[PDB]
């Protein structure tokens, strides 16, 4: 609830426009202020993404992975609040 | 590698 | 080459056909046959299935990840080939 | 959950 009040917002791969970027990092943020489990924060962004920005988002939340995927036209956004990685796009 | 693909990988 | 002729297959959660849940596997034990980094294992995989079962899928392969996506009916798995998770979907 | 919506975690 203010625990991540103080995480570092750093972006490693973006295909979205400034504003929709500020807005992935405020859902993050306000996800992990809630949830601890990376799969539980997965599921507040897509779901707030799908309502602020249409259907369909996609979220992976972790420490360790890698990915390969596809997504419409500056829908795309890789980056990491504190130590955790978010990737968030749209495809469908 | 297509425009619209993208490949991540966390830091170590 | 050969290294991954022993690893184990386990379907954590797959909304399939039996066959494409074998190919999946497949799949995999061959990208990780050629590849040592997770970001190319998932970039074979993902392009091998676009090739074999249309676009567009993606790909994560890592060992800690959470996700919550949206996928086309009978387009999805989520498994294990050794220690590492391999999440694979069709959506768009 | 929607039918074809998936939420996945890995483990420990
Ligand atoms: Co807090
Ligand atoms: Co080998």
């Amino acid at each position: 609830g203010s625990h991540m009040s103080d995480r570092k917002a750093v972006i490693k791969n973006a295909d979205m426009s400034e504003d929709m970027q500020q807005d992935a990092v405020d859902c993050a943020t306000q996800a992990m202020e809630k949830y601890n489990i990376e799969k539980d924060i997965a599921a507040y962004i897509k779901k707030e993404f799908d309502k602020k920005y249409n259907p369909t988002w996609h979220c992976i939340v972790g420490r360790n992975f890698g990915s390969y995927v596809t997504h419409e036209t500056k829908h795309f956004i890789y980056f990491y609040l504190g130590q955790v990685a978010i990737l968030l796009f749209k495809s469908g | 590698q297509p425009k619209d693909d993208k490949n991540t990988m966390t830091d170590s």
